[PDB]
């Protein structure tokens, strides 16, 4: 649909000739031989072009001459041409039908436009079909609109909470859409930096104290920890407040050198009993308020762990152990002293589970080992007391029956020894050198369980196979100890549980050959048996492990740029567990206008704080972004509208 | 063509001309099909040229992005279903014909589009809304229920698929669950096929099938029949293209060999012989070995189901897409192995040493005569990469210390080449391979997941293999008519079967006009979103500066002239 | 936090119009109906606009009044 009389007119607008365009509008009314609201061959209404070239001189003319506005507002909003918006406000489509000017203005994140619409009374339809993609698009068009930093600064009285409840929604709504997941992490991780970028505007420790201690002490940080706002706590000046509160009693701890840090910690580490008993009996003024200091309580708590294990080191020594052959022996002296810690850890565990209701308790991959750590101690105590009744004969251990209550008891305690000794790893979250490493070593642990799933299944595939061949050769008659862990590797592929065993030990080269032999001359059966064994090592040992190395290696890279912000979130979540005066006692000694004025004082902080953000955001993005052709095409139209005017008047 | 670069440049310029999005909008009455055939052409021609392969692959990827960006401009589910449900009638519905065509062209970035995947997901869970209330154990219990329930859930569709529960398995996700449950019961029977609670007497040559084998056999026939059915629709064209398909083909061939060897044992074995006295190369032993290998493949084959799970999906895809590199590098590894085997055999050729070495071979209790023949040297050089070989294989029954020294040196050179040079090179190769197969590990995974889904969409092999061989209610009315093709009853299908007016074009014409209108809107939207998002969104180059400067200069000169 | 007689004044500084801005600062004294050193809704001082546009011609004017 083309012509020739308006292609000059449509180009007169594009060049920017005020005089020629005005004449063409005048002749349009009388001689209706030209379409005022024409359409470009590429598709641009005469108004839609003047919007693109930001010409307010001729937008006035078209608006004053009853041009078809159409969705020119929506196009002006997208182009963030502020000057054209007042003109348009005071007077088939490209965009999706659900988009409205406020929804689209929030998309561009333009404060000047946003503030102008909200005064006019526009409203953002809050989130909650027969058709799928008019809902999933509209829903994402809502959330991205009201997750915009600029809109949150105008509405949403509490920008911090709004950036908090919202970020939870998108994070927990990505997993329900599962296909717009990338388009939602783009939003949740966009509002997680809004909180940090608004908190950075604090210019004093006073204005910082109000933010955290609002709905006492560190009220809000206890909440941002819940919302996994890990890019908000890692903020440095906020982290400065925590360290200055985690070293509360004694100032400094920056002058101390490599060895200076060590003497004053171990020295407290050796006073943990007396530094706890003093608080136990009388925390008045001498030393009972020293443990209350967060650092000292950590050292006492950490000291207890070490000592606890120390007995586990001792519990296996022959000097303190009881007689080797004693059916259900009486507890030994070190075991008796071990017992308070076992109850000590259970008591703090039940207290931990009481304040989490199994929903926050289950979330840490630590308490899942802490639980089995303690739960295997009840299986330790219960078995021993069971062995203490109806079982006492002092009989040599060789003749002891299998599954005897002591043997089950000794083994289940031994397993719990490991689950306790490994549990001090979490104390490494504090060390600035083993902190980032340990946290980044667990952020890709899942990418190993996901892969030992396949190897746990390929291992079943061949165990299915090698058994199916060899199982007719039992030969468990002549060679004593008919098992795999023997001197002479007897019939490794004989039963299903022996082949699950045989294959697993092969990944470490611990299974010699000739386990694939048979007590006959069936050199074909051995060969195909040996071939199945060999091709198992190739798939697992040299191809699966190698793809495990090549997969954590990549996975490490995605978790390196945030391997620090993650760590300070793991450290702060470890610091804050000691700030509150709750279980402030080591295990072995454990079993033994009120708010209106505050609110209106905190509101004046946010009002400055947000005003300090907008005025420091436009100076960083609206006058610092890149330069594109749409700007260049403006300058040409800026000059052409000027040469056509100076010449036109002469 | 006497010259070559003129012609090659002309061809590349032509393709790069009609592969531009702007030109496809003007011509190309069917932009989707145009982009599809064009991507296919350039992908298949980037190997024929093989010197401009970079340019042609870039252009094919560009037109694939064009197809995806053109699908992206849909604004309503109604507008989307027509695009995915369209195909040439030619007097031959809504079964996603365009989408299957897109699969057939390896258009893996067109089927990874968000709302298209949303449509497929909606059509996959039709039995029940939501599936988002599910969690760690909520989804497990509802799937375990059906996985246990598939026997009568299948029988109901077998006999009475009218209204009660026959339509409950016809639904796709339930079909998937029943199929994987049938596979898992097969594997359970295979594991249980080795326990002694059921196994026949070992000292029985060619025994009759054990009850567990009788249960297993219907799965064997079911898998064979379903693979023949799949072959009879791809015609060995995409049949070989799927590596999983090759694996299951070899598995079923091994099953067939097992059945044949078992029965040919049964015809003459007479039993009553201890296994220690069986002659080597006896049909029962070889049948057992083949059966075991087939078990290995069967238990491996379920890895394909992990493309469905959104967590093992991408990982399994990356597993698949660096297997080619491992094959390439394993070829070099095998060449080196052959080289060193050649030399080591040359050296310990003469020390036969079989005077007291009972059970000679590498796989003995003493690792004797490891290098005394080419086969044992191949085998010994294989095991040494795993460390399962020992030293003192290089010793000889004499004081020939120089021979032992040079043999140990050759063996050590082999070990250094393999476990320190070659294996480390393999690691350092797959590291960057994975670094270059993670950019499209999601889109490619979603393409594979869609390929797996669409296999269960159609009302074809809806019956899991155990309940597949069971004959159809007629069972004597379709096989015979299809068997009547070498006789005059092949032509008695298009004369008396069809005698109506074929009133379909009026529906076809309206359908095509509706689809054309949808294409017109999509194209207009794509143009309006390519001019306003790519033309005005690129950088500002020196030429634009020069144009602006000269505009100012001409302005100055003209205003000077006017005074 | 808005008006009308300053919005043209503020635009005149933003548009670089040295001609109109000198009138407002010359008409302010007789009738204190215009705020010379005001703030636009986005938040920028009238003189700070001239600092922002590196326009020395009116900066000298603003500091002079
Ligand atoms: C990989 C699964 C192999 C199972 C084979 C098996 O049954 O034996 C248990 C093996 C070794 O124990 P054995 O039965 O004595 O061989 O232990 C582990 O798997 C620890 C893995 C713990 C990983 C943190
Ligand atoms: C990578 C080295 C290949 C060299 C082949 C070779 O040395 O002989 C093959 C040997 C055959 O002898 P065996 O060790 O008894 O199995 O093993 C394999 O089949 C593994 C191949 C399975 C690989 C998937
Ligand atoms: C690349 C082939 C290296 C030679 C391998 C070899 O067998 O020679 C080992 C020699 C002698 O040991 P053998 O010959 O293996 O008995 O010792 C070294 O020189 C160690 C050097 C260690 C070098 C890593
Ligand atoms: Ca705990
Ligand atoms: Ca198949």
């Amino acid at each position: 649909e083309l012509s020739t009389q308006e292609k000059s007119y449509l180009s007169a607008v594009e060049k920017g000739d005020y005089a020629s365009v005005k004449l063409a509008l005048e002749e349009a009314e009388i001689y209706f031989k030209i379409n005022i609201n024409c359409i470009d061959p590429l598709g641009r209404t005469a108004l839609l072009i003047a919007i693109e070239n930001e010409n307010l001189e001729i937008i006035e003319l078209l608006l004053s001459f009853n041009v078809y506005v159409g969705d020119a507002l929506l196009h002006a909003i997208r182009k963030e041409v502020v000057g054209a918006v007042e003109l348009l406000l005071n007077h088939f489509s490209d965009f999706t039908p659900d988009i409205t000017p406020i929804i689209l203005a929030a998309h561009t994140n333009n404060y000047e436009i946003i503030k102008m619409l909200v005064q006019k009374g526009v409203s953002v339809p809050q989130p909650h079909d027969v058709d799928s993609l008019r809902h999933s698009r509209s829903r994402l068009n809502i959330y991205k609109a009201l997750a915009s930093p600029s809109l949150i600064a105008l509405s949403s009285e509490d920008p911090f909470l709004t950036a908090f409840q919202l970020s939870w929604e998108l994070q927990e709504l990505s997993k329900v859409e599962n296909e717009f997941k990338a388009e939602y992490e783009e939003l949740s991780h966009q509002c997680k930096h809004f909180a940090k970028d608004l908190l950075d505007q604090t210019r004093s420790s006073r204005e910082l104290e109000l933010i955290l201690n609002f709905r006492n002490e560190l009220a809000r940080l206890k909440l941002a920890i819940k919302y996994r706002q890990k890019e908000f706590v890692a903020q440095p000046n906020c982290q400065q407040l925590l360290a200055s509160r985690w070293y509360d009693e004694f100032p400094g701890w920056r002058r101390r050198h490599w060895a200076g840090k060590l003497i004053t910690c171990v020295f407290i580490g050796l006073m943990f009993p007396l530094l706890s008993l003093c608080y136990l009996v009388a925390p008045k003024s001498r030393y009972g308020l020293f443990i209350r200091k967060p650092f000292i309580k950590f050292i006492c708590h950490t000291a207890s762990y070490l000592t606890f294990l120390f007995l586990l080191l001792l519990a296996s020594q022959h000097i303190v152990s009881n007689n080797p052959d004693r059916q259900g022996p009486k507890p030994t002296t070190v075991e008796w002293m071990i017992l308070p810690w076992v109850l000590g850890f259970i008591w703090t565990e039940i207290k931990q589970m009481w304040d989490g209701g199994f929903q926050d308790y289950i979330h840490d991959w630590w308490n899942l080992m802490d639980f089995v750590m303690n739960s295997l101690y009840l299986a330790t105590i219960s078995l021993k007391i069971v062995a203490y009744v109806k079982y006492s004969g002092c009989k040599p251990r060789d003749t002891w029956e299998m599954w005897h209550p002591t043997l089950v008891a000794e083994a289940v305690f031994a397993i719990a020894n490991i689950f306790s000794s490994l549990r001090l790893i979490s104390l490494f979250t504090a060390n600035s050198h083993l902190g980032p490493l340990q946290i980044s070593l667990g952020r890709m642990l899942l990418d190993i369980l996901k892969f030992l799933f396949i190897y746990c299944l390929v291992l079943l595939a061949f165990a299915n196979g090698l058994n199916q061949l060899y199982f007719y050769y039992e030969n468990s008659e002549g060679m004593t100890c008919k098992g795999i862990r023997c001197e002479r590797q007897n019939n490794a592929f004989s039963t299903l549980f022996e082949t699950l065993q045989s294959l697993f030990w092969s990944i470490f080269g611990l299974i010699s050959l000739y386990v694939t032999n048979v007590k006959a001359d069936h050199k074909f059966t051995e060969f195909v048996g040996a071939t199945m064994f060999g091709t198992y090592n190739v798939i697992s040992l040299v191809v699966l492990l190698n793809m495990l190395i090549a997969m954590m290696n990549n996975s490490y890279q995605h978790i390196a740029d945030h391997a620090d912000i993650e760590w300070k979130f793991a450290r702060t979540k470890l610091w804050m567990s000691y700030f509150e005066e709750g279980g402030t006692l080591p295990p072995p000694f454990n079993i033994i206008a009120e708010n209106v004025r505050l609110n209106h004082q905190y509101q004046e902080v946010l009002r400055n704080l947000v005003k300090r953000y907008v005025a420091a955001m436009i100076r960083d993005a609206k006058t610092e972004e890149g330069l594109t052709e749409e700007n260049f095409k403006e300058l040409k139209q800026d000059i052409s509208s000027f040469r056509y005017e100076v010449i036109g008047m002469m | 063509d006497v010259d070559s670069l003129r012609h090659s440049r002309s061809r590349l310029n032509i393709y790069k001309a009609l592969a531009s999005p702007s030109l496809i909008a003007l011509s190309s009455e069917d932009p989707f099909l145009t982009a599809f055939q064009l991507s296919w052409e350039l992908q298949e021609l980037s190997k024929v040229e093989n010197e401009f392969k970079a340019e042609y692959e870039e252009l094919s990827h560009q037109c694939k992005h064009f197809a995806k960006d053109l699908l992206d401009q849909t604004r309503s589910s109604r507008e989307l279903e027509l695009i995915l449900n369209f195909r040439d009638d030619m007097n031959l519905n809504n079964e996603l014909a365009r989408l299957k065509l897109a699969i057939k062209y390896r258009q893996k970035e067109f089927v990874a589009q968000p709302n298209c995947q949303q449509l497929l997901a909606s059509r996959w869970y039709d039995e029940f809304p939501g599936w988002r209330r599910r969690h760690w154990a909520g989804k497990l219990i509802t799937c375990v229920f059906i996985g246990l329930m598939f026997p009568l859930l299948s029988l109901c569709y077998l006999v009475a698929p009218k209204s009660r529960y026959g339509l409950f398995i016809r639904k796709p996700f339930i079909k998937f669950i029943c199929h994987t449950a049938s596979y898992l019961t097969f594997l359970f029977l295979l594991l249980l096929a080795s326990q002694h609670i059921v196994s026949n007497n070992p000292d029985r040559q060619g025994p009759k099938p054990t009850t567990v084998e009788w249960m297993i056999l219907p799965w064997v026939l079911g898998f064979i029949w379903t693979e023949i059915k799949q072959m009879w629709d791809g015609g060995f064209q995409d049949y070989i293209h799927d590596w999983w398909n090759l694996m299951d083909f070899v598995m079923n061939s091994l099953y067939l060999a097992t059945i044949s060897l078992k029965i040919v044992a049964y015809v003459k074995y007479s039993g009553c012989k201890p296994r220690d006295t069986w002659e080597m190369w006896h049909p029962t032993l070889v049948a057992e070995a083949v059966f075991a290998i087939a078990n290995i493949f069967s238990s491996l084959r379920l890895i394909s189901l992990f493309t469905a799970n959104s967590h093992l999906g991408p990982l399994q895809i990356s597993l698949g897409r660096m297997l080619l590199d491992i094959l390439k590098f394993l070829f070099i590894y095998c060449l080196v192995l052959l080289a060193f085997a050649n030399g080591l055999n040359q050296l310990y050729f003469y020390y036969e040493n079989s005077e007291g070495m009972t059970c000679k071979g590498i796989r003995c209790e003493r690792q004797n005569n490891a290098f005394s023949t080419l086969f044992e040297t191949l085998q010994s050089l294989f095991w040494s990469i795993f460390g399962l070989i020992s030293l003192y294989v290089t010793n000889v029954k004499a004081d020939h210390k120089f021979t032992e020294f040079v043999g140990a040196t050759m063996f050590g050179t082999y070990n250094v080449i393999s476990l320190v040079v070659l294996l480390n090179m393999l690691i350092a190769m797959m590291n960057n391979s994975y670094q270059h197969i993670a950019d499209h590990a999601d889109i490619e995974w979603k393409f594979a997941r869609t390929k797996l889904w669409m296999s269960y969409f159609e009302e074809g092999g809806t019956l899991p293999p155990p309940f597949n061989i069971i004959p159809s209610p007629k069972s004597i009315c379709y096989l015979i008519t299809w068997i009547k093709v070498h006789v005059f009853k092949r032509r008695s299908k298009r004369t008396e079967t069809f005698g109506t007016l074929g009133r379909r074009a009026a529906e076809n014409v309206r359908l095509n006009h509706q689809y054309q209108e949808v294409l017109r809107n999509l194209v207009k939207r794509y143009v309006a979103a390519m001019i306003r998002d790519a033309k005005t969104e690129e950088g500002l180059t020196e030429e634009n500066f020069k144009e602006l400067k000269q505009d100012i200069s001409s302005f100055r000169y003209e205003v000077i002239g006017m005074m």
